């Protein structure tokens, strides 16, 4: 995810499912590779102590100008027609310089974006069409006319260029936390199972205190917590034996 | 195209000595240069790439330097599994090759064991006559063979087959096959090579006449 | 275990077409370009072009712009190269090579995994299976200390012929030179073993030849006259 | 390949009543012996659901509205409702997400794709060897950039069968919300000759695909020299989810059991304001009545010139 040779350009952003694994974040936090680490609704440093019901990379180069985009909530033709987050959004946004990588001395023109759309697109969208875009009244047909344009631009990185117009990778991590049975997993080594006795218990990450004993609840598959009038959690399903 | 040149065609070394071998562009390539490594019968092999990003697993020995026009790569103490042909490889425009610098082991000098062997009589059987000149075992390998009969030097009428380098003691091998038809094969008595080596104080001369 | 398979030894005629075959294995086939690259007997490397294995586009050196076309089937991960209307210089041994995954600049072609090669063997003649001759000194009383013997093997054509000594069990001192492509097409090579001139008494030595596309296994017995 | 079969009879659209049919488990969360009000996309109850049928003669596989989400059941025997086109074109002017259950393995793929006109697949009928064989699948002509693809690890399904009443119900809600597109399901056992079953049932969640692709418009896929053929007989009926209150009744198993349309009638929202499925005899005070505007209006100074910020 992190050291491929190719990300995507923008208007075609790469998701890859992360699955099935245990994922130490501590490595990419500690690392001052990274210029932006922000995460939206869990801190960086609790990464490790957690389970995510599903886990996404979303892949993709920019200018780092536009970097202000990829936050929740913005404006602007990044976030207007080639990548939205939900105004929701939960994950990480981590971004770098890579002038090392993506910038060539006559221009690395590879790294296109959309710069014409007919509105905003919605969040996690993917834009790929190719197609002639209107500015003017007058409707437009073929390959070109008189105010009409094809709907991609192509980003001129060389490493020549000023500051905060070299290129940034970023990776966008998004995931759902705690509601659901987990596939990825922070690197915390799991104890024996106690019953009948108070206990400090964590599972997948629902840390808490109270006496677990043995349920006659029957869960469906796709269950993992139960819960209270209150909200609070009062039976779990055990994710190594499936009590 | 970008035309690239490689200064050693080929580059004879001893072990443990320091090999450097330079590699320059015709324009200005930056750092956008590859160099690979071709073992004898084998796929060739990435070793260092972007000039001097030493790859995944390779030895600490190998290093490539330079940017612009001029490059280097270098092996810092030679081993005798680096024995092979080294091509460098721009990728500013269309990935071209350069032209390959051959490693071989440096060695002693060593004199060529020199034979000759006459067509067979099933090989005259057959309307055609052919007769072998081999040489054995020695280092320098530009050994010159010429081919006389009835002490007229020959041309063209014969080949020669040179061993890649034999990794038991470091030493080139060699035969010159001379062709001719049953008809002229029997009209010339004396049938010589003259072998001339660096390894020999004088060139020396095999030969033989028909019959015995 | 990344892996590139290549199809076995192509050999043609001069005007037609060879379809090479690389099967990818071990990644996502669509990652990362592959290249095709080739090699002419004791010569250089030569870049033919690449084949995009996700979106299908290609580019080419100029030399092979109109002769090459490169495809692919995502369903079985095997890249294909089509070379039309060959000519004798086309023989080659030609490799797929795929495009480092990682660590490498956005730009670069690289080749970090390389295929096996297939040779391809361009030309007028036929196939034919190797004659065998025996090659001794002179005669048996001008041999000396260690004495050389051999056999030539004269006008074969599918390439690969092996040769070996009394069934593999003398190997010390045995060359077998690399071929010679004849003016007629057809190749040929020498090989030869050095042995004490005491031993010709005690034993006799016979060089083992075959041929696989002439189906042609051939012993010849070589004594000194 | 791909073909345009033409030996249809023509019959007006019909209509059937979803009496309480397509909710679904909200969110993956156990509870038991509770009521629990709920927010969602849900099908209206006795909502008017556009009724499909397939006979003798009829085959009605036509592009349907997407909008909001759809619920969509087929009543069945011999498995000839067997998946789905969506997208906003259909023709490789944008992506479009194929949902196919072929005989051997389920296949699902996001692709800028060319669909026929008219998407089929087909069986060869009872030829010889007493055997119905899949051999026939015109779908689509093209589909270029495959961003998305799925294949099930393979089964072989029965092809075969001819009783007097459907034996299948088989029910899917499908949600394309921030990039993810959300299936839910139940099947459930029957007999009846011609409707959707009158009843209640909850759809459990069965994947949340990231295909991240606008929806608009979507078409079922059916099974049948290329024209004169039978289609099996089958039936599906098609209904669009609305954003509306729903609260649920969990058993003391966990299952939901019973819910209430918050907005049915005036009694289903006193059920719901009173958080109970039944209600004693009284006078209820419930949510205040409101006219909505009928347009809008805006009364700017009327000015021309433009302000001299270039200045
Ligand atoms: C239903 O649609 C499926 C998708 O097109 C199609 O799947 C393809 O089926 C064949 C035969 O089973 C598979 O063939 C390969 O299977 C394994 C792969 O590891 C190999 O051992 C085999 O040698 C062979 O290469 C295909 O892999 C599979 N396609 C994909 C993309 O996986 C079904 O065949 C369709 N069903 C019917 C009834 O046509
Ligand atoms: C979706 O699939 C499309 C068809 O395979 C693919 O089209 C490809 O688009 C590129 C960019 O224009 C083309 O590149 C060539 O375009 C013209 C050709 O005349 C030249 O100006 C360019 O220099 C360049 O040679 C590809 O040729 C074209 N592929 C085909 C088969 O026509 C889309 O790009 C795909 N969408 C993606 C990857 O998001
Ligand atoms: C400030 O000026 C910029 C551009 O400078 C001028 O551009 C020409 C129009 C001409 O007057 C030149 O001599 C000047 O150098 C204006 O930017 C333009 O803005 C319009 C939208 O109003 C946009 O269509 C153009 O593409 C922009 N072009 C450039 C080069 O910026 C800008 O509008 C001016 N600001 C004000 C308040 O007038
Ligand atoms: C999803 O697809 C639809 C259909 O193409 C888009 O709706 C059109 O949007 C433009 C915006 O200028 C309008 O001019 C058209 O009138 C709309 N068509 C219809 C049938 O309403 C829709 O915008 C797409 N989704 C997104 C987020 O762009
Ligand atoms: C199937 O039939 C439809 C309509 O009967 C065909 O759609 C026509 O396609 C042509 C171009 O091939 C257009 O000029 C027409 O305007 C289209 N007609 C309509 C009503 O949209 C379609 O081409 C046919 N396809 C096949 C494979 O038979
Ligand atoms: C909850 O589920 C259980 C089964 O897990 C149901 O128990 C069965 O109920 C019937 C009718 O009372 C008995 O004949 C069976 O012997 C019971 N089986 C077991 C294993 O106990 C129970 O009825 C369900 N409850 C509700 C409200 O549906
Ligand atoms: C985890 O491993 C234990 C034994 O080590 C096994 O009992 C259990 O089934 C495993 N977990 C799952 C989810 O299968
Ligand atoms: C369903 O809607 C149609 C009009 O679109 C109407 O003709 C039909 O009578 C309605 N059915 C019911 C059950 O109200
Ligand atoms: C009959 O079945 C066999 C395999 O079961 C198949 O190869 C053949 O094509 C079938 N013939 C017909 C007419 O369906």
């Amino acid at each position: 995810v992190f050291n491929a040779t190719r990300f995507a350009s923008v208007y075609a952003w790469n998701r890859k499912r992360i699955s099935n694994c245990v994922a130490d974040y501590s490595v990419l936090y500690n690392s001052a590779s990274f210029s932006t680490f922000k995460c939206y609704g869990v801190s960086p440093t609790k990464l490790n102590d957690l389970c995510f019901t599903n886990v996404y990379a979303d892949s993709f180069v920019i200018r780092g100008d536009e970097v202000r985009q990829i936050a929740p909530g913005q404006t602007g033709k990044i976030a207007d027609y080639n990548y939205k987050l939900p105004d929701d959004f939960t994950g990480c946004v981590i971004a770098w310089n890579s002038n090392n990588l993506d910038s060539k001395v006559g221009g690395n023109y590879n790294y296109l974006y959309r710069l014409f759309r007919k509105s905003n697109l919605k969040p996690f969208e993917r834009d790929i069409s190719t197609e002639i875009y209107q500015a003017g009244s007058t409707p437009c047909n073929g390959v070109e006319g008189f105010n009409c344009y094809f709907p991609l631009q192509s980003y001129g990185f060389q490493p020549t260029n000023g500051v905060g117009y070299q290129p940034y990778r970023v990776v966008v991590l998004s995931f759902e936390l705690l509601h659901a049975p987990a596939t990825v997993c922070g690197p915390k080594k799991s104890t024996n199972l106690v019953k009948n006795k108070c206990v400090n218990f964590n599972f997948n990450g629902l840390t808490g205190t109270g006496v677990l004993t043995e349920s006659n609840k029957k869960f469906l598959p796709f269950q993992q917590f139960g819960r209270d009038i209150a909200d609070t959690t009062d039976a779990v399903r055990d994710p190594q034996t499936l009590e | 195209d970008i035309q690239m040149t490689q200064s050693p065609s080929s580059l004879s070394a001893s072990v443990g000595d320091r090999v450097t071998i330079t590699c320059q562009a015709s324009q200005d390539i930056s750092d956008y240069l590859n160099w690979y490594q071709q073992q004898p019968g084998k796929a060739p092999k990435l070793l260092i790439y972007d000039a001097s990003n030493l790859e995944t697993g390779v030895p600490s020995r190998f290093s490539g330097s330079g940017s612009g026009t001029d490059f280097t790569f270098t092996i810092s103490s030679l081993q005798p599994e680096d024995i092979g042909t080294y091509y460098c490889q721009q990728y500013d425009n269309l990935p071209t090759f350069g032209g390959g610098t051959k490693l071989e082991i440096k060695r002693t000098v060593a004199a060529p064991s020199v034979f000759i062997f006459p067509p067979s009589d099933e090989q005259l059987k057959s309307g055609t006559a052919s007769v072998v000149c081999l040489l054995n075992n020695f280092y320098p390998r530009e050994a010159k063979v010429q081919w006389k009969v009835d002490n007229a030097l020959q041309s063209g009428n014969s080949q020669e087959s040179v061993t890649e380098q034999d990794s038991k003691d470091s030493t080139y091998s060699l035969s010159s096959t001379l062709t001719l038809s049953k008809a002229d094969y029997e009209k010339h008595k004396v049938y010589a090579c003259e072998v001339t080596h660096q390894g020999l104080s004088s060139p020396v001369t095999k030969s033989f006449n028909r019959g015995e | 275990q990344v892996q590139l398979v290549q199809s076995g030894a192509e050999v043609k005629k001069p005007g037609a077409s060879v379809k090479v075959s690389c099967k990818a294995s071990g990644y996502t086939f669509t990652g990362t370009y592959i290249h095709w690259v080739r090699q002419a007997p004791g010569q250089g490397l030569e870049w033919m072009g690449w084949i995009n294995p996700n979106s299908g586009g290609t580019n080419f050196a100029q030399i092979f712009q109109g002769r090459v076309t490169l495809t692919r089937d995502t369903s079985i991960s095997t890249a294909y190269m089509d070379l039309n209307r060959l000519k004798s210089d086309d023989t080659a041994v030609y490799y797929c090579a795929r495009d480092r995954v990682l660590y490498g600049r956005s730009f670069g072609w690289y080749f970090d995994v390389w295929g096996a090669g297939t040779t391809v063997t361009v030309s007028s003649a036929s196939t034919k299976g190797p004659s065998v001759f025996p090659l001794a000194p002179c005669s048996r009383s001008t041999s000396e200390s260690t004495a050389a013997l051999g056999c030539l093997v004269k006008d074969y054509f599918p390439e690969p012929v092996t040769v070996s000594w009394n069934s593999g069990a003398l190997t010390s001192g045995v060359h077998t030179f690399p071929a010679v492509l004849q003016s007629s097409g057809l190749y040929s090579l020498s090989s030869v073993v050095t042995v004490p001139s005491s031993s010709l008494g005690t034993k006799t030595y016979t060089c083992n030849v075959d041929h696989k596309p002439s189906n042609t296994k051939v012993d010849k017995r070589v004594e000194s006259k | 390949q791909c073909v345009n079969l033409t030996t249809r009879t023509q019959l007006p659209p019909a209509y059937t009543n979803s009496f309480t049919r397509g909710v679904y488990y909200p969110d993956k969360v156990f509870r038991s012996s509770v009521l629990h009000s709920t927010q969602d996309l849900f099908l209206p109850f006795f909502s008017n659901v556009t009724w499909f049928h397939a006979i003798h003669k009829r085959f009605d596989n036509p592009v349907l509205p997407f909008n909001d989400g759809v619920y969509f059941a087929s009543t069945e025997k011999s498995n000839i409702i067997r998946g789905w086109i969506f997208g906003t074109t259909l023709d490789s002017k944008t992506q479009s997400l194929l949902i196919v259950n072929n005989a051997t393995n389920v296949v699902i793929k996001v692709c800028e794709f060319q669909f026929c006109n008219d998407p089929f697949l087909g069986v060869y009928y009872h030829k010889n060897n007493k055997s119905w064989m899949e051999s026939e699948f015109r779908v689509y002509s093209s589909a270029n950039n495959c961003t998305f693809e799925y294949v099930s690890q393979p089964f072989l399904m029965d092809l075969e069968g001819k009783q007097g009443n459907f034996k299948n119900l088989r029910e899917f809600v499908f949600k394309n919300i921030d990039g993810y597109f959300k299936i839910y399901s139940k099947h459930t056992p029957i007999n009846l000759v011609r409707d959707l079953p009158q009843g209640f049932s909850a759809l459990e969640p069965l994947v949340d695909l990231p295909i991240g692709i606008n929806i608009t418009r979507f078409q079922t896929l059916l099974a049948l020299s290329s024209s004169g053929w039978t289609a099996g007989a089958a039936a599906y009926y098609v209904g669009y989810l609305q954003p509306r209150t729903f609260l649920l009744k969990y058993n003391e198993n966990g299952t939901i059991t019973d819910a209430v349309d918050c907005a049915l009638d005036p009694l289903s929202e006193t059920k719901c304001t009173l958080k109970s499925f039944t209600v004693e005899k009284g006078i209820y005070q419930t949510s205040n009545f409101r006219v909505q505007p009928t347009e809008s209006i805006v009364r700017f100074p009327n000015i021309t010139n433009l302000c001299p910020f270039g200045e």
